[PDB]
């Protein structure tokens, strides 16, 4: 969840804690869809896989 | 002397509100501080509007005035204008005299509002970082381990190029990068000139890394340590320090530093750049543990303070040196800030003495005030060297150390390129002697000892350049040159044969003189062919316009006009 | 977990006592698989659990995607619970109520699909003209976050500033919420039915085609 | 509420740029940067705000609790509670 | 004339584009000229030069500058110019008392041959290399006077005591 | 009416909610279409 | 052109909700 944009991102998965707060906000259903943007560019991308 | 006794009789007021501060500060057409609005006549000697009853402060724009820092700065530095208007005094043709605080601040006189976006800090500037410390030997050390890809490396490529921004000719530097495994960034494999050219490679080298692998310090700072003891290549032989860019770490290598700097001859100053919850322990106790210094970068807008703060560390050993370490330096040939052209400029560093008759404080005292500064025009050097006494194939030109010219036919009032220009002035002009003409076997012995200093001539022919550069001819040169006395500057003499004498008029009549003036009539030149006159300093009344039609007009209008005596017009010329 | 193959000693600690973990979770499974030749629901995901771990320690020690196939290490804590009956009830009584909702899982996924198909009809690669105020494509100079546009025929919205309408852009987010094709379509109702963001994804109908009309489907 | 209160009275300030960590210190413009580019450099002014929902007395940590218990918005009020230092100051990456 | 630049022709097209650089209208004598030394040339690199841009306002650019002189006092030239499966033999005289020459050459039809045309112009480049010059740099000088490692230094304070 | 029925909508959803009551606090201006000391006198 | 009509195309699919008993029933009831 490195990328070059200046504002870095805070519900993030780089320590258990930090794992275990964004999957509670996915759970609450409040801006799961950032998230689920967010890890789908930290792979390719908007492609097949 | 004035601004280190006036500092030191400072009750360093906390408020302002009662007692304001008066000063014109500069880039303008809030309580705590007052304005002057000046009168702002129009003067030769500079290409703007000046004013000699006071001096102009300029403030950085991320400096915010009003603060109880800058508000004291305004307050004790106030009576250097007294000291400003009376060197004048006794130097008329004086330019810009600085004052750069440590604050930020800088007091210039005479007062002239300051010249899109306004990034001028004096702290970075070429004469204020000469005078703040000594050269040095930086060696950079880039942690491109997998941790810092992403943000983090963004900002250590741009803290790096605002690192070297801040080095000149005289220091040696060189950048190196480690990942599990130590290497350089670029080809030199050694510690470097640090001019121009070689900071445009280095720069160039360190946008093109990337972050993978492991972090490994013992490899790092070995390989630092390593390069730092090299003396088998030309150094500075003086301050040695390492420069770390990372975010954090568990290891602090003990074993390397007790093995290497046991007596703690290198400085380590560490930066923690980016936002990470890496753990900075071990890196603040490398920048303890040896003599250094240690500084966090969370952000761009934090690179431009940073990365310049490390001369406050160097400059301890300056200022307990007393008036030892009080010398007149001259810097390279830049462009000055203020649009007057090729400059070079006096430096000399203020203490703080507060305390001195008990001396019992020493705590701040370890730091320097600012940087003085008097700019001295390459004009006026010129004007020392007449050469309309000799052959327009003669001329004379002055060296220093590094081998730059300082004056030269050949220099000219533009930055000098580095690279290819392609697209998708605050460097020095330092042009070489070796390339401000044609390099020979004979000028490298020439230019070495007129480096080291040493009387001596030399008749030997070689091929010259023509003023247009199309041609090449061949021709006889004598090479004569002194050093500077006082100074650190070679003074050399191309004079060619054929000109070691030259024809001087002499007439104390005025039969011959009148007739001779009718001859530069416009209307006279049907039946005498059109005449140009060469727009010469004939004397300061006559104006040059480089025209030639008002001049030659203006220049026999005044030699019949103005008496034969000419007071203030050498006759030589005319 | 750190960024491109980082580590500390810390990790290189932990990968070391997996190998003891390896070791005896393959010890419990022989003794365990010696006593009778695994039909049980809770046992087969241990033996398969551990088979994954010794293919992923062989594979991590001779071709040095590796690591991860070693995601598998996160169904472990849930053999936890095959350990005490008192979670594994509840867990089967949660497990039960299942049954009964899906009704409810293939009424949305049918829900799903007919306005998937429907907003593929509707909505078809609109959502790709935006303002470029500098002369060309460069950096799409729309604010911040730029927004979908409509040429001057259409009945978007239209920047009336100095910028103009071109064509020739990724999408909203990156190019993920829009209804392209048959996948984009589906994600980006789901995640307006899961009531998520669904006025961003109207308000960027709203400026791509007009205003009167888009709303009937995002509420309804 | 009051423990909110308790915890985050005041906390939650901060400035436009992080360099700043105090109110005297906020003052004047500072220079940020468009895109991340260091060859775009634009003059802000530097201006010291509180939280959008904060905790300074009951009624305000009310709201702010409610729209929390609401699921809008938390995780801004979460992050941003986090980097919560010290009763008049500004945040600290990850603090507590 | 001294400089490789025409003066005068004889097909007429020639003159009309006068005060040019020989080797941009006849390459194939101009470096073969160079080559039996009559024309000598220095290449020197300015540093303070304006170019127009390119593809990746002018800016400050480093120009590579070629300046062509008389190599030798000799004033009789004579010999072959083999462009290949071709034949063309000039006569070449200096004028006294003067920085010209005056050379005698067949036609350029005669043979159906171009090299690639010679140009002495004010050529952009980024030279010389520091990779290999920093390996015998310049003699230099610095500064006697040096101010480290002073006993009375207090380096009690590092980022870290602060916080 | 029918954007105030949307807002409202959206609202009960619970989009921004919270967001919007920051923007109905006092201290905006509002249109040039209704019409001295109206500088930002407009917003409860 | 006009695309309403295609959309009818699509609303036959619903007809597929009309085959399982359990379904059906639940539907029609609420
Ligand atoms: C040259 O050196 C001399 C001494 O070697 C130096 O004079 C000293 O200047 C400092 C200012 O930097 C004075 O500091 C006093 O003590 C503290 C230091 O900050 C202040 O108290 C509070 O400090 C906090 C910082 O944590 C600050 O936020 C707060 O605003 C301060 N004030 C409060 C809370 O009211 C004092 O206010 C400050 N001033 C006093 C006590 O008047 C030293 O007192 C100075 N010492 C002497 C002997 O003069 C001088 O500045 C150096 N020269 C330059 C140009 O800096
Ligand atoms: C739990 C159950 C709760 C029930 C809640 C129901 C919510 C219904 C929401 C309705 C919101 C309607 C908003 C809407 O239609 O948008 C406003 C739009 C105005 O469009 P405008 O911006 O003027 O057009 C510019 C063209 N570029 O308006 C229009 O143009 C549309 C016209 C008004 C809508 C009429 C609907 C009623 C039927 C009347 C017959
Ligand atoms: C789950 C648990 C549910 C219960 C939660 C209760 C939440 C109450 C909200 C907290 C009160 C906040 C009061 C406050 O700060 O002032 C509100 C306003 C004054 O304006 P003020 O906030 O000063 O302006 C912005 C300040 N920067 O002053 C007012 O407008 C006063 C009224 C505000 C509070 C109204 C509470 C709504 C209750 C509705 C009842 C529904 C049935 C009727
Ligand atoms: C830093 O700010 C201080 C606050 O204004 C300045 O202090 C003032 O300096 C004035 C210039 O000398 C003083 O005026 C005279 O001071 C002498 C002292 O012996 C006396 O004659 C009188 O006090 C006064 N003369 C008058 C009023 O005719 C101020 O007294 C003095 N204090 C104030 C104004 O509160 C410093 O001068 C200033 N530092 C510098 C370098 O300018
Ligand atoms: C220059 O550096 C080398 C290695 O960095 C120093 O070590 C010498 O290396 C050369 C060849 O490897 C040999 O002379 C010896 O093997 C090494 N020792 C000595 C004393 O020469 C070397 O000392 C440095 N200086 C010089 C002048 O070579
Ligand atoms: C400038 O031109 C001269 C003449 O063409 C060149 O110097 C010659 O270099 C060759 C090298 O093989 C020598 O053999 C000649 O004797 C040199 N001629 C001289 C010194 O007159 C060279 O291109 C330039 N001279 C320099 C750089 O000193
Ligand atoms: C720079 O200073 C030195 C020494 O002060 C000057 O050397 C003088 O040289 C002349 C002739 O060589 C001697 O007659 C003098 O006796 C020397 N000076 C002394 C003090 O002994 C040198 O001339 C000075 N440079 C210039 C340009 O004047
Ligand atoms: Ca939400
Ligand atoms: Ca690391």
């Amino acid at each position: 969840f490195n990328f070059d944009e200046m504002q870095t991102r805070r519900s993030t998965f780089d320590n258990f804690p930090q794992s275990l707060l964004t999957v509670f906000q996915i759970l609450t259903g409040e801006d799961w869809n950032s998230v689920m943007y967010d890890g789908i560019m930290a792979y390719g991308g908007p492609s097949f896989p | 002397l004035e601004a280190e006794k006036v500092q030191a009789a400072h009750q360093w007021r906390e408020d302002f509100a009662s007692n304001e501060v008066v000063y014109y500060n500069a880039k303008d057409d809030e309580p705590g501080s007052q304005r002057i609005k000046p009168v702002f006549i129009e003067d030769a000697n500079f290409g703007r509007q000046i004013s000699y009853q006071h001096a102009a402060v300029h403030i950085p724009t991320d400096i915010y005035e009003g603060s109880t820092i800058v508000l004291n700065e305004l307050n004790w530095t106030s009576a250097l204008d007294e000291v400003f208007k009376k060197n004048r005094e006794e130097d008329p043709s004086l330019l810009w005299q600085v004052f750069g605080s440590a604050t930020g601040l800088a007091r210039y006189y005479p007062a002239s509002p300051w010249v899109k976006i306004d990034l001028y800090d004096v702290r970075r500037r070429p004469w204020y970082i000469q005078g703040a410390a000594s050269p040095k030997d930086m060696l950079i050390l880039v942690d491109v381990s997998g941790s810092v890809s992403g943000l983090t490396l963004k900002l250590i490529r741009t803290s790096v190029s605002e690192m070297l921004e801040t080095l000149s000719d005289d220091d040696f530097v060189n950048v190196a990068s480690f990942n599990s495994n130590a290497q350089d960034v670029s080809c030199f494999q050694h510690l470097v000139q640090a001019n121009v050219r070689n900071k445009k490679v280095l720069k160039d080298a360190v946008n093109n890394i990337t972050a993978k692998g492991i972090t490994d310090y013992k490899k790092g700072f070995s390989f630092a340590f390593e390069q730092l003891l090299n003396y088998n290549v030309s150094r500075a032989n003086c301050n040695k320090i390492i420069m770390l860019f990372t975010d954090g770490g568990e290891e602090r290598a003990q074993e390397i530093f007790n093995k290497y700097n046991k007596d703690k001859k290198v400085r380590v100053f560490t930066f923690s750049v980016g936002q990470h919850n890496y753990d900075r322990g071990p890196i603040q106790w490398m920048a303890c543990e040896n003599k250094g210094y240690y500084y966090e970068i969370p952000s761009i807008g934090a690179i431009r303070i940073n990365t310049q703060e490390y001369l406050d560390v160097l400059g301890r050993p300056m200022v307990l040196a007393g008036d030892k370490a009080k010398q007149v330096q001259w810097t390279n040939v830049y462009l000055d800030a203020l649009e007057l052209g090729l400059v070079i400029t006096g430096t000399l560093p203020v203490f703080n003495i507060t305390g001195q008759f008990e001396n019992k404080t020493n705590l701040k005292n370890q730091l320097i005030l600012g940087v003085m500064g008097v700019d001295v025009s390459l004009e006026d050097i010129k004007r020392l060297t007449p050469r309309f006494t000799l052959c327009p194939n003669g001329y004379y030109f002055a060296i220093d150390p590094n081998g730059y010219v300082l004056l030269h036919p050949n220099l000219q009032p533009k930055p000098i390129g580095v690279g290819i220009p392609t697209i998708n002035s605050q460097e020095p002009v330092t042009l070489d002697f070796l390339d401000a003409e044609l390099e020979n076997d004979i000028k490298v012995e020439i230019r070495n000892k007129m480096i080291d200093g040493e009387s001596g001539e030399k008749t030997f022919r070689t091929l010259v350049k023509s003023q247009d550069e199309r041609y090449i001819d061949k021709g006889n040169r004598t090479y004569t040159w002194t050093p500077v006395n006082g100074t650190d500057y070679s003074l050399a003499l191309v004079l060619p044969t054929y000109s070691f004498y030259y024809i001087k008029a002499k007439l104390e009549e005025t039969i011959t003189q009148a007739r001779y003036s009718e001859t530069l009539k416009p209307d006279n030149f049907e039946e005498s062919g059109y005449t140009f006159i060469a727009p010469r300093d004939y004397c300061n009344d006559l104006k040059i316009s480089d025209n030639n039609t008002e001049f030659l007009l203006n220049f026999n209008e005044f030699i019949d006009r103005k008496t034969p005596n000419n007071p203030s017009c050498n006759a030589d010329l005319i | 977990p750190f960024p491109e193959d980082d580590s500390n000693a810390t990790n290189s600690n932990l990968e070391r006592v997996e190998y003891l973990f390896l070791i005896i979770f393959t010890v419990e499974a022989f003794l365990k698989v010696i006593a009778y030749g695994l039909r049980n629901g809770w046992n087969l995901l241990d033996f398969i659990i551990v088979v994954v771990g010794l293919f992923s320690a062989i594979l991590e020690q001779a071709t040095k995607d590796v690591k991860a196939l070693r995601a598998f290490r996160v169904l472990r804590p849930l053999r936890l619970v095959s350990g005490v009956p008192s979670l594994q009830v509840v867990l089967n009584s949660i497990i039960k109520a299942m049954v009964p909702l899906l009704h409810i899982a293939l009424l949305v996924l049918f829900v799903i699909i007919i306005y998937a198909i429907i907003g593929l009809e509707l909505f078809m690669g609109k959502m790709h003209k935006t303002c470029y105020n500098q002369e060309g494509i460069a950096d799409v100079p729309a604010e911040d976050d730029p927004s979908p546009c409509a040429l001057e025929t259409g009945h978007g919205r239209q920047c009336q500033n100095g910028t103009v309408c071109k064509p020739g852009w990724d999408g909203p987010k990156h190019g993920i919420t829009n209804f392209d094709n048959f996948a984009f379509a589906m994600l980006t109702v789901f995640q307006c039915i899961t009531m998520e963001g669904w006025t961003d994804v109207l308000y960027w109908v709203n400026d791509a085609v007009g205003r009167d009309w888009p709303w009937i489907y995002f509420v309804t | 509420a009051c423990i909110g209160v308790q915890l985050f009275k005041g906390k939650l300030y901060t400035c436009s740029d992080s360099s700043k960590q105090t109110e005297a210190e906020c003052k004047g413009n500072y220079i940020t940067y468009k895109d991340g580019e260091v060859d775009h450099p634009i003059i802000q002014p530097r201006s010291w705000e509180n939280s959008k929902f904060d905790f300074d007395n009951v009624l305000a940590a009310m709201m702010a609790l409610f729209t929390v218990s609401t699921f809008e918005g938390w995780p801004e009020l979460l992050y941003r509670s986090i980097d919560s230092h010290t009763e008049d100051k500004g945040p600290i990456y990850n603090y507590r | 004339d001294d400089g490789g630049f025409l003066l005068m022709a004889n097909h007429d097209d020639y003159t009309n584009q006068i005060g040019r650089f020989f080797g941009e209208i006849d390459p194939s004598l101009m470096r073969h000229l160079v080559n039996i030394s009559v024309y000598a040339f220095n290449k020197s690199y300015d540093y303070q030069s304006v170019c127009e841009p390119g593809a990746a306002s002018k800016q400050s650019c480093i120009t590579e500058q070629t300046q062509y002189f008389f190599d030798n006092d000799s004033k009789s030239f004579s010999g072959v110019l083999d462009c290949g499966n071709c034949s063309r033999i000039f006569h070449g005289e200096k004028l006294m008392n003067t920085n010209l020459i005056f050379i005698m050459v067949e036609s350029k039809g005669t043979c159906p041959c171009d090299t690639r045309l010679l140009i002495q112009a004010e050529q952009t480049s980024d030279g010389p290399n520091p990779c290999d010059m920093v390996k015998q740099p310049r003699y230099r000088k610095g500064p006697d006077v040096c101010f480290d490692n002073n006993v009375l230094e207090d380096y009690t304070d590092c980022g870290g005591v602060s916080g | 009416f029918p954007q105030a029925v949307l807002l409202l909508f959206r609202c009960a959803t619970g989009e921004a909610w919270q967001d919007i009551m920051l923007a109905c606090m006092p201290g905006k201006k509002c249109a040039p279409e209704s019409e001295t000391e109206g500088e930002t006198p407009c917003g409860s | 052109s006009i695309t309403f009509f295609r959309l009818f195309r699509v609303m036959r699919l619903v007809k597929l909700l009309s085959r399982g008993e359990g379904i059906r029933t639940l539907l029609w009831t609420f």
